[PDB]
């Protein structure tokens, strides 16, 4: 019910607005040593050599490295990402050349999109960036991946109870409750906000007074949009491990210079990678992954805040591969 | 184009705001603070015109009062200074000064909503009686400051018109008479009733009644007064600095 | 000067301590030796609110603002304009607190009445501690305390509030809130029935005691007491920091995540998850 | 010590009062009975209890609209006892959630709302009528409906005026534990900080206003029930020494007093200001404020602060950024 003293505080705003984080030192020494399994960088290798797109026959990324460095990235790969599995997980072990599984095709766009995000989205994971540790912590299935609806429990690798499911419609508001940190907002905030581009989590006018237009009757935007912008910041704040204070200072929700921390900007380019990522790269893979890992509505497993920060401001609180594998990101 | 945008830089949220400070302030000071003058004013050594009561049981009233009589206080200035304490000339508790004061309440007898006299004893009240695991006080004895008996309980005076015991009557030991004493001054235990606010011999000079099986508006002031006036007045020590 | 009644009254005693020396009145107002430590501190506190405040960027009442130092300084001393100034007051304004206490208790005394008051008084002067002294010393840092400014504390109250996700779901809030409404709920009937009794309109006549427990028997089934609802009033209005004062030193010391998600104790019982 | 104030050493037992009204003795109903325990801190006697057309109306009305919420809760969790029990602060009947405007919304999304405010809004009218009419049939005052009427107002301007006035019913309060708490945050959040409402810092003032009123009147007459002060209708008319020393301890204090009476104007005046500025904020609000925060930086009242990290530019203003 209740977590001992000391706790962990920082500032993030103005002496006396009680603006900064709350941490409890226990939670935090619990996700340290999980984020602590990320496997070390792979030792360096022979940089000379004809480029695989010679050596090799069906090489369409990692053409330009050399065997020594293209064998490299297939071992990190698997340690990444299928590490129990090993080789054969993507490869009829008779000729690795052949797409005859799925997650071969699978892999090659993640290759893509890894790159993707290291290149076109440094506004956000900046020179730290990501692999595929980042998301899969060592399993082909990520374990905080969203559907088109809520999902229980949180953590894919947990099993769930019977309410939790999916199909038990009786715990619908449990499953929508946890997803925005217990909340009673009737809103996902996920297809609402992260699933595309289509709507605006901002909702607060920059006008003083009530602008003729937009202020009366059809013309306004229903209330029910500042219980969703509400919602999505209640799962952002949950994900992250952090509260508001680390980005607003409430004062002015909506109001940005000495208002907003620059984690906040950060976060603005966080949320147009997560769309970016969910259009683009992870739902049109329903076509390459099986029927056993779509959901209700024939939907692949997509991407939110949680799927790479997992509880921590900073994913693996700042853990980077960059310089070790530089064939992931930033691309020339 | 905005709503609520009026001339200059004005709109209409602006000057409702300065419409409610006025009217708050003008509720403050110009009626509720005339209200609160109905009584002590005006000062001695902006006042409202008179309310007029009409009472419950025959006859009005005009607040503040003006009695036909008033009382010399046997007090005695501590210095000249305008604002300096007073002291008294003789026994505070039985000359009735600082808190022993009583007020010129009327010398009429309470009345129930029915036309009957409120507070009166269970003699008289014989369709009343104590709640069943309470202490009968009747037959107890009264325990004063010094510890010694002053006497011994011989009723209750009960409120008739909220069902509340008031009031103790004791006979007061080796006095021949008998005393009343608000139950506020009473810690009723099973064996005794303790009274520290006066000491065994004070229990003689407790204002009397008039008649035995009532009693009015200005005794129930002077009674109540009596026991006040020896939280102060029963030992020198109790008017001197408790450190 | 004084009231018609006033003068019976004004006898010496009921001191606790300083005896005739401070046994006085200015006016109206009681002295005594609390009376005079009100004046010390108050005027010691006015002044290093004035000699602060120059120092700031602006005179504007709204504006003003006298802040406690950076979370870094801890339970030092910090700079005067860093934070000091802030410390001076705050010790400045429990000192006037206490005092105006005290001086109550010696009025009660010389009155001959009990001490309802200037106890009913410690319950703000306890919450305010709760505030400024204890949750900083649990937290380990005064810079954790509201600072002194007429909407800049307000800023406080919301950023403490957001710190924990949603502060209406905080269970001390709920009962702080609760005795709110209910207090002046309260204070309203109360109030009211009191009226309506001495003002029956027209020229009737001013009904009875009996009147005020028949009126609430009639519309809800049951009347306190005349006494019993000023004991009443008086737990109702207490209640409001007492239970309160449980959900501000929690949020922090004993619970860092939001507070909607504290009431998992209930949602999370395994034989209903 | 004055053990009174603390509890009723010695209760007393009587034979049951009954004043007669203008009209409706004989609806009084219920046999009265006497509790030891509630005696100690109040009157022993509970019951009976007056019932009336308008005070059964009020029980008809409202429970049509409790009815109607708990039904519309049980489906949420598609009447599962279970759940239901364990969810229960979570579940609420909500407006509509899409616009609207003033059209009367869907079944679905926000008709079962619409209807059971219709239903509790005449179950409130009706308990005025009580509250109302009581005071008139024992020859009293109308001191508390007038009161009442202010809260019944209050609840009117969030629950229709308000929605009526920008034109939508979706700004409306659910109904529920926690939906009920979640519409707070979004109607602030919406129009700009409630901090930056002067009509809030007025409501607050009183609130807070009330709580010290009765605080210090509440202790004030336990203080004197040593000489009957609690006996205040008849201190009113006949000055007894109780709220002369009352007033004495207040006016040797702040310097100034009141009278048994006017403290009761004040702590009526105070209650009552709660709901009289809450319901001109709610009023002007949306309809002539847009931004409160904003209203108040309009006029130069904002308090602003020092960077302590550095300012942020907003990112959706530089150039080439995404929509
Ligand atoms: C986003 C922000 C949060 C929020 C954040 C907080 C925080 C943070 C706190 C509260 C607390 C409180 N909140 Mg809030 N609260 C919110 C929403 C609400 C709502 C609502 C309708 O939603 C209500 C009714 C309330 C109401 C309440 C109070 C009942 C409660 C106690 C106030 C207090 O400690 O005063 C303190 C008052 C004093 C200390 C006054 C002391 C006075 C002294 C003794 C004398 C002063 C003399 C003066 C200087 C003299 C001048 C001289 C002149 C001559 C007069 N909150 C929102 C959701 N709320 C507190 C609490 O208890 O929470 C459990 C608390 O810590
Ligand atoms: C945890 C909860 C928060 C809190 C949250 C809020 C919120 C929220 C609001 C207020 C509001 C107010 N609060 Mg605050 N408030 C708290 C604690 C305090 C303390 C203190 C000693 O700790 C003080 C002095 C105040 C004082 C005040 C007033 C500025 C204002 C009206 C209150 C009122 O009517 O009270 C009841 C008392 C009376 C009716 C009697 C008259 C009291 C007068 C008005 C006091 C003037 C004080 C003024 C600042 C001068 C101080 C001394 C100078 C040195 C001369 N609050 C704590 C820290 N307070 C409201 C407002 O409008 O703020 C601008 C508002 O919206
Ligand atoms: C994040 C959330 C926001 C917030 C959001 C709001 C909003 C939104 C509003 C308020 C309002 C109020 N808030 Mg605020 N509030 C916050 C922070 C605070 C703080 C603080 C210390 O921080 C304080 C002291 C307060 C306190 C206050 C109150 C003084 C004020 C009036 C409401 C009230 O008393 O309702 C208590 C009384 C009632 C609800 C009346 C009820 C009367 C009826 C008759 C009862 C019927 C009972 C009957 C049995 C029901 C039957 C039902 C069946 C279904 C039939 N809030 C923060 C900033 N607050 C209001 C206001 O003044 O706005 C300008 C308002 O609308
Ligand atoms: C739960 C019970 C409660 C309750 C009850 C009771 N309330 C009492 C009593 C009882 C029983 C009294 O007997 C006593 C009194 O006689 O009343 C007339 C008193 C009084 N309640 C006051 C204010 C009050 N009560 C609040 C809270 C509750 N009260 C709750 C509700 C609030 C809120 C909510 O904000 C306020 C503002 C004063 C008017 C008065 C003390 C004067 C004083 O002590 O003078 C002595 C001190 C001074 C004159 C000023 C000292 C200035 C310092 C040194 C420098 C400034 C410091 C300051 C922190 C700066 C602040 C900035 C600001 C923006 C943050
Ligand atoms: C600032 C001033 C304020 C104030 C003032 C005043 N407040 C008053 C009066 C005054 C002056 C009265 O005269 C009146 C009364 O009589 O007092 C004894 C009353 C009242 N304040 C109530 C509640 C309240 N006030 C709140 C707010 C404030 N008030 C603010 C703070 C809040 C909050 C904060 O939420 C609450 C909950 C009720 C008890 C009562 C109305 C009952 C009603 O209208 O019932 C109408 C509804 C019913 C009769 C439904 C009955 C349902 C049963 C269980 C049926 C069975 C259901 C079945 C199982 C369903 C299937
Ligand atoms: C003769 C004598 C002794 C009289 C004494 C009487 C006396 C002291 C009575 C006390 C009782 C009184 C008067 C109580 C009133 C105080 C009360 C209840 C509340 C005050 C609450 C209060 C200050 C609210 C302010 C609201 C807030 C937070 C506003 C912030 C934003 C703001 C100021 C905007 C202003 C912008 C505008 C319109 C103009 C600025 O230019
Ligand atoms: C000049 C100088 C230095 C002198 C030195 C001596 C000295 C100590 C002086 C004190 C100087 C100071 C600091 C004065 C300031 C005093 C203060 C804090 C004044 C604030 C006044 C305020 C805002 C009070 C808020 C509460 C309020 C609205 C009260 C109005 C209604 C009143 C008066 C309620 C009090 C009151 C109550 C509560 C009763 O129950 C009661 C029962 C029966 C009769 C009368 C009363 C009564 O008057
Ligand atoms: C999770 C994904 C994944 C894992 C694990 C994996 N493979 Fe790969 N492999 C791929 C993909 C995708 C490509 C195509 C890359 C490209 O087109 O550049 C590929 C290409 C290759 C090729 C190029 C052959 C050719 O002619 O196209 C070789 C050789 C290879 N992998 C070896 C390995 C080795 C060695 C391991 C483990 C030790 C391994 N693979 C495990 C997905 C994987
Ligand atoms: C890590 C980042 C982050 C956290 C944590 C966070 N916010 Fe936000 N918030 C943002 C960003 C970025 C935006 C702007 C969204 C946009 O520009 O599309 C925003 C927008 C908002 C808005 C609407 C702004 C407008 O103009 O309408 C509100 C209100 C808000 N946040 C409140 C909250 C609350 C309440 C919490 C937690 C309880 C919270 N924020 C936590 C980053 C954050
Ligand atoms: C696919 C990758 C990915 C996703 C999805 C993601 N993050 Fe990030 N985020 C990162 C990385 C990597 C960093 C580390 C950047 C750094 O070290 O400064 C980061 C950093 C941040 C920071 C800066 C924290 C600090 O201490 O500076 C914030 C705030 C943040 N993310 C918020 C968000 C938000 C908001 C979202 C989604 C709406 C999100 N994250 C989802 C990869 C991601
Ligand atoms: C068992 C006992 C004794 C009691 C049971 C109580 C109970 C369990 C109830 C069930 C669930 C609970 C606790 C619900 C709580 C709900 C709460 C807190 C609601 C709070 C606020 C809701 C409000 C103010 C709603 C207001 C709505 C209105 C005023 C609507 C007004 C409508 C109109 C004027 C209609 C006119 C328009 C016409 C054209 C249709
Ligand atoms: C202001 C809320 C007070 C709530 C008190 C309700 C107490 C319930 C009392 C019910 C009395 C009904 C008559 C008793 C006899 C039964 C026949
Ligand atoms: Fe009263």
């Amino acid at each position: 019910c209740f977590e001992p003293p000391p706790a962990t505080t920082t500032q993030t705003g103005f002496r006396g607005l009680s603006m900064g984080e709350v941490l409890h030192p226990a939670t935090v020494k619990a996700k340290k040593e999980r984020d602590a399994q990320y496997p070390p960088a792979l030792a360096a290798v022979k940089a000379e050599g004809p480029p695989v797109s010679q050596v090799y026959k069906n090489v369409k990324v990692l053409g330009n490295l050399t065997e020594a460095e293209f064998l490299r990235t297939m071992t990190a790969i698997t340690e990444w990402v299928s590490p129990q599995e090993g080789c054969t997980y993507c490869h009829d072990e008779n000729n690795l050349a052949s797409e005859a599984k799925y997650p071969y095709v699978v892999a090659r766009r993640m290759l893509e999109m890894t790159r993707a995000i290291n290149t076109n989205w440094t506004q956000h994971v900046a020179q730290t960036g990501v692999t595929c540790y980042t998301c899969h912590r060592g399993t082909p299935l990520p374990p905080y991946v969203r559907y088109l609806e809520p999902t229980l429990p949180l953590n894919n690798r947990e099993t769930p109870t019977h309410v939790e499911r999916v199909e038990t419609r009786s715990g619908y508001v449990v499953r929508l409750a946890k997803y925005t940190a217990y909340s009673a907002l009737n809103y996902d905030p996920f297809t609402m906000f992260l699933a595309n581009d289509k709507r605006q989590v901002r909702v607060v006018p920059q006008t003083a007074l009530p602008l003729v237009g937009v202020s009366r009757g059809k013309e306004r935007r229903p209330l029910s949009d500042a219980y969703a912008t509400f919602a999505l910041m209640m799962s952002i704040s949950d994900s992250l491990g952090t509260n508001c204070t680390f980005c607003h200072n409430a004062q002015t929700f909506e109001s940005w210079g000495k208002k907003s921390t620059p984690q906040r900007a950060i976060a603005w380019w966080g949320i147009r990678m997560v769309r970016d990522l969910n259009m683009n790269y992870l739902a049109p893979l329903n076509a390459s992954l099986p029927a056993s890992r779509l959901g209700r509505q024939g939907e692949a497993p997509q991407a939110d805040c949680r799927t790479c920060h997992q509880g921590v401001t900073k994913p693996l609180f700042g853990a980077s591969r960059l310089k070790d594998y530089p064939e992931l990101g930033p691309i020339k | 184009m905005y709503h609520g945008a009026l001339a200059q830089h004005l709109d209409i949220a602006q000057l409702v705001w300065y419409a409610q400070w006025l009217v708050i302030w003008t509720v403050v000071l110009l009626y509720l603070r005339r209200e609160d003058r109905r009584e002590g004013y005006p000062l001695v050594e902006e006042l409202p015109y008179p309310k007029t009561f009409v009472l419950p049981h025959g006859g009005t009233v005009t607040v503040p009062r003006r009695r036909p009589e008033t009382r010399e206080l046997k007090l005695a200035q501590t210095d000249g200074f305008e604002g300096a304490p007073l002291q008294p000339t003789g026994n505070p508790l039985v000359d009735a000064v600082g808190p022993a004061s009583y007020a010129e309440r009327a010398e009429v007898v309470d009345a129930t909503v029915d036309g009957k006299a409120k507070i009166v004893p269970l003699r008289v009240a014989t369709d009343f009686s104590i709640a069943e695991g309470d202490v009968d006080p009747r037959g107890l004895p009264v325990v004063a400051a010094d510890g010694v008996e002053a006497g011994t309980v011989t009723d209750l005076w009960v409120d008739r018109s909220e069902h509340y015991f008031r009031y103790l009557e004791l006979s007061v030991a080796g006095s021949a008479r008998t005393a009343l004493i608000p139950l506020g001054f009473c810690d009723v235990k099973k064996d005794k009733i303790v009274v520290t606010s006066i000491l065994s011999e004070q229990f003689a000079n407790v204002p009397r009644l008039q008649s035995r099986d009532q009693i009015t508006l200005r005794e129930e002031d002077k009674v109540s007064a009596y026991y006040a006036g020896g939280l102060l007045y029963a030992t020198p020590e109790r008017a001197e600095s408790l450190l | 000067a004084l009231l018609s009644f006033e003068r019976k009254y004004r006898v010496r005693g009921g001191t606790l301590i300083g005896g005739d020396l401070f046994d006085f009145w200015v006016g109206p107002y009681f002295v005594g030796f609390f009376g005079v430590s009100a004046i010390f501190f108050i005027f010691l506190g006015v002044s290093l609110i004035g000699y602060a405040a120059s120092q700031g960027p602006t005179w504007d009442p709204f504006a003003i603002s006298i802040n406690p130092p950076d979370l870094k300084y801890g339970l030092g001393a910090a700079p005067l304009l860093e934070g000091g100034f802030w410390q001076a007051i705050t010790v400045c304004a429990l000192g006037a607190f206490i005092s105006w206490m005290l001086r109550e208790v010696e009025i009660s005394r010389k009155l001959g009445i009990g001490w309802h008051v200037p106890l009913a008084f410690c319950v703000p002067i306890f919450m305010f501690c709760v505030l400024q002294v204890f949750r900083p010393l649990l937290l380990g840092s005064w810079g954790h305390a509201f600072p002194y400014g007429i909407l800049s504390h307000l800023d406080w109250v919301n950023n403490f509030g957001y710190q924990y996700l949603n502060w209406h779901y905080n269970p001390g809030h709920m009962s702080s809130v609760s005795f709110l409404f209910v207090n002046a709920m309260a204070l309203g009937l109360h109030g009211g029935l009191i009226l309506s009794v001495a003002n029956p309109g027209d020229g009737d006549k001013v009904k009875t005691a009996e009147h005020e427990n028949q009126y609430f028997r009639d519309v809800v089934g049951y009347s306190i007491g005349a006494l019993s609802i000023h004991r009443l009033g008086l737990f109702l209005a207490s209640n409001i920091f007492l239970t309160g004062a449980f959900g501000t030193i929690a949020s922090g010391p004993f619970w860092t995540r939001g507070w909607p998600e504290w009431w998992g104790w209930w949602l999370d019982i395994p034989f209903w998850s | 010590a004055d053990y009174q104030t603390i509890y009723t050493q010695i209760q007393a037992r009587g034979p049951h009062i009954t004043v007669s009204g203008e009209w409706g003795d004989n609806d009084r109903v219920g046999k009265p009975f006497y509790s030891y325990w509630l005696g100690k801190i109040g009157d022993a006697q509970i019951g009976p209890i007056y019932l009336g057309a308008s005070g059964i109306a009020a029980f008809a009305f409202g429970s049509t609209a409790i009815l109607i919420i708990l039904f519309n809760m049980a489906a949420e969790v598609h009447f599962d006892p279970l759940q239901f029990f364990r969810q229960f602060f979570w579940l609420g009947l909500y407006p509509p959630k899409a616009q609207y405007g003033m059209g009367i919304p869907p079944l679905h999304d926000g008709g079962w709302w619409l209807m059971a405010g219709l239903f509790m809004t005449l179950s409130l009218g009706s308990w005025w009528i009580r509250v109302y009419s009581r005071a008139r049939a024992l020859g009293l005052g109308t001191h508390i409906a007038w009161n009442f009427a202010a809260a019944i107002f209050f609840v009117l301007c969030i629950g229709c005026i308000h929605p009526t006035l920008v034109g939508s019913w979706s700004e409306g309060v659910p109904f529920g534990i926690w939906p009920h708490i979640d519409w707070l945050t979004a109607f602030s959040i919406r129009y700009g900080n409630f901090y930056y409402c002067p009509w809030h810092g007025f409501s607050i003032g009183f609130a807070y206003g009330c709580g010290l009123l009765f605080a210090a009147h509440g202790a004030t007459i336990l203080a004197v029930a040593r000489f009957g002060g609690d006996r205040e209708i008849e201190q009113i008319t006949d000055r007894g020494t109780a709220v002369e020393r009352a007033a004495l301890f207040w006016r040797w204090t702040i310097g100034f007093n009141a009278t048994i009476e006017s403290v009761h104007r004040w702590g009526w005046f105070f209650s009552l200001m709660v709901m009289v500025s809450a319901s001109v904020g709610i009023l002007l609000t949306g309809t002539f404020v847009d931004n409160w925060y904003l209203w108040c930086v309009k006029h130069g009242a904002a308090p602003d602060y020092p960077a302590y990290l550095p300012a942020t530019p907003d990112p959706a203003s530089l150039p080439g950024a995404p929509k």
